[PDB]
């Protein structure tokens, strides 16, 4: 699932579509319906303009992939972007705002998992707002490593523990286990690292029940 | 020309959006398309003032809760919308105004309860229960309906008494 900003003279509407093959068309579609409340045509058309490109009429025909860009202003034919009131430079950037959005998407993450503060593997980390798995990535010269489940609500925290350098950062990641509190730490590069930890805080405010009593024992 | 900022909140499918487009095209949705996030402007004259409307719909859905905490610290007053026939919209009530009251780290916030979609027979929240309860919290209870259009402009207006009333 995708999110595109959209920018009208009296506010804006986040729009959900289902890729980047949807046509512009489309997405003005659902953007007059939203912010008018009925799909009635009316007396004005309107148009979508890229944000990057005022005054421009985007065309309607094209898919999503074809406008490289995320935000649009909604406009009415007959008048300008700078007739309205909105199109703010307090809004969120959107690169942001998606990920705020995308947080309980799965997304896999391939790190390196410590083991005993001396050892690593390589594990995929797959996260949602489900749940968190670790698995290996590709008998005798290896064994591999048990496939790990958590379930989100056993979450408690996931912190970044040190910042070495753009390609050296290790994160703990806290859960509950049979009434104890096991730690996990993995090691990727800062900006890999930054991005997990982000998307599982994100996570995290949204659920509760094991990181209070976690955080009461604190 | 005073700014009101105005955020809808509560539970998926009690009527947010309905309400807010109500307020705005003055037309029902009888659409349920859910909200990610949306803002509206819209002038109004309430006791006199005339004043600019800051609009925020926003998501009933959890999977947009990380949305909530930047709404949260720049909104003034907040519509908590629960249905009268949806209980636990109403039990989810609870949750909304704890985050609010510890993301503005404030004990007395500007807040109206809006108990929605009173057109319906199905009603299965008390408004013995729901006004107890704003009584508890101290904010006036309002009943709507986003199809009928009723006490939709009260709802909305006392809440910017509530702003008025804190400044
Ligand atoms: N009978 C009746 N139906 C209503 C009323 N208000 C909203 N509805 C209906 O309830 C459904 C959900 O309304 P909607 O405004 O989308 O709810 P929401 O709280 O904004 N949902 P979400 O949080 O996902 O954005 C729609 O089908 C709408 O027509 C009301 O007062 N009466
Ligand atoms: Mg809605």
């Amino acid at each position: 699932s995708l999110f595109v900003r959209i920018n009208a003279a009296h506010g804006f509407s986040l729009i959900q579509v289902d890729n980047t093959k949807v046509t512009m068309k489309e997405i003005l579609l659902k953007a007059v319906k939203r912010r008018k409340g009925s799909q009635k045509v009316s007396g004005p058309q309107y148009r979508l303009e890229k944000q990057s490109e005022p005054n421009v009429a985007v065309d309607l025909d094209s898919t999503l992939e074809s406008q490289s860009a995320w935000e649009f202003c909604l406009v009415r034919e007959n008048s300008s972007r700078a007739d309205g009131v909105f199109e703010e430079d307090s809004q969120i950037d959107i690169a942001t705002v998606q990920d705020m959005l995308s947080s309980h998407h799965y997304k896999s993450f391939k790190v390196s998992m410590i083991h005993r503060l001396r050892f690593t593997t390589d594990v995929q980390l797959g996260i949602s707002g489900d749940k968190v798995e670790i698995d290996p990535v590709t008998t005798k010269f290896w064994i591999k490593q048990k496939p790990i489940s958590i379930d989100s609500d056993l979450l408690c925290a996931c912190d970044l523990a040190e910042e070495k350098s753009p390609s050296h950062a290790i994160f703990k990641l806290t859960y509950l286990s049979n009434h104890d509190y096991k730690h996990l730490y993995f090691e990727s590069d800062a900006a890999t690292v930054n991005e997990i930890v982000l998307k599982v805080n994100y996570i995290l405010e949204s659920r509760a029940s094991t990181a209070r009593a976690d955080y009461f024992a604190q | 020309m005073t700014e009101y900022k105005l955020v809808v909140v509560g539970a998926g499918g009690v009527g947010k959006s309905a309400l807010t487009i109500q307020l705005i095209a003055n037309h029902f949705v009888d659409e349920y398309d859910p909200t990610i996030e949306d803002s509206y402007r819209k002038q109004v004259v309430i006791d006199g003032e005339t004043c600019l409307l800051d609009i925020l719909d926003t998501a009933g859905q959890e999977e947009y809760s990380a949305m909530r905490d930047q709404y949260m610290r720049t909104g003034e007053g907040f519509l908590c919308v629960f249905a009268i026939n949806n209980t636990k919209s109403f039990e989810d009530i609870h949750h909304y105004r704890e985050q609010i009251k510890r993301v503005k780290d404030s004990e007395d916030v500007p807040m109206v309860l809006v108990g929605n979609k009173c057109d319906l027979p199905s009603r299965t929240v008390d408004t013995k229960q729901a006004q107890d309860l704003a009584r508890s919290y101290g904010i006036p209870f309002i009943e709507t309906s986003a199809k009928t259009r009723q006490g939709v402009d009260d709802a909305f207006y006392t809440l910017v008494r509530e702003i008025r009333k804190h400044k």
